[PDB]
């Protein structure tokens, strides 16, 4: 993993000097292939106010593999299941080389702003984010004060 | 499902120069200095031979456009 070391060093010192505005990320100790992230709930999402937490393992073969981002912040949300798995194509088969953690954190908050319920993990909330979207919203409030604050 | 090496070796290469533009590799985010061997697919997008073919071994769309790299 020399070449993939090399790289999220780069990637660590470009998000120390400009640090993406709701989100961090960084080593948890001297394991470079290991991150934890936070990531602030957004202002126009039911998430406002928690402070969210994920996990981060880059592959030995990173960027040519793409790495395994998951909550460990307990969520309420048709997209993020309680195992902390994340349904973002960018994720999974759309991963690309020319992308990076700070872009995959980007659209993390854009996916809490705006759910998809039409790619379910979750789909019981999926549905109730479709049948009932204040239900959802009250419920995404009660899971951030009691998992995210 | 990637490319072969003949499918990969007909993808136009050059040696970046010391009178070129500077740019980045988008898949090492490192600056091409004189000498580099870059290749550029079918869309204009280019990068170092040695990270483009790499993708290219076991995928077949370019990394920025995501387009078909063949017909
Ligand atoms: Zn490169
Ligand atoms: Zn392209």
């Amino acid at each position: 993993g020399s070449m993939a070391l090399k790289r999220i060093h780069k990637e660590l010192n470009d998000l120390a000097r400009d640090p993406p505005a709701q989100s961090r990320a960084g080593p948890v100790g001297d394991d470079m292939f290991h991150w934890q992230a936070t990531i602030m709930g957004p202002n126009d999402s039911p998430y406002q106010g928690g402070v969210f937490f994920l996990t981060i393992h880059f592959p030995t073969d990173y960027p040519f593999k793409p790495p395994k981002v998951a909550f460990t912040t307990r969520i309420y949300h048709p997209n993020i299941n309680s195992n902390g798995s994340i349904c973002l194509d960018i994720l999974r088969s759309q991963w690309s080389p020319a992308l990076t953690i700070s872009k995959v954190l980007l659209s993390i908050s854009s996916l809490l702003s705006d759910p998809n319920p039409d790619d379910p993990l979750v789909p019981e909330i999926a549905r109730i984010y479709k049948t009932d979207r204040e239900k959802y919203n009250r419920i995404a409030r009660e899971w951030t004060q009691k998992y995210a604050m | 499902r990637g490319l072969t090496k003949e499918q990969i070796d007909n993808l136009a290469m050059r040696s970046f120069g010391e009178n070129d533009a500077l740019k980045t590799c988008s898949v090492c985010i490192t600056e091409y200095t004189e000498g580099n061997k870059l290749r550029k697919l079918p869309c204009s997008h280019e990068y170092h031979v040695h990270c483009i073919d790499r993708w290219l071994s076991e995928n077949s769309t370019c990394p920025i456009c995501r387009r078909a790299v063949l017909a």
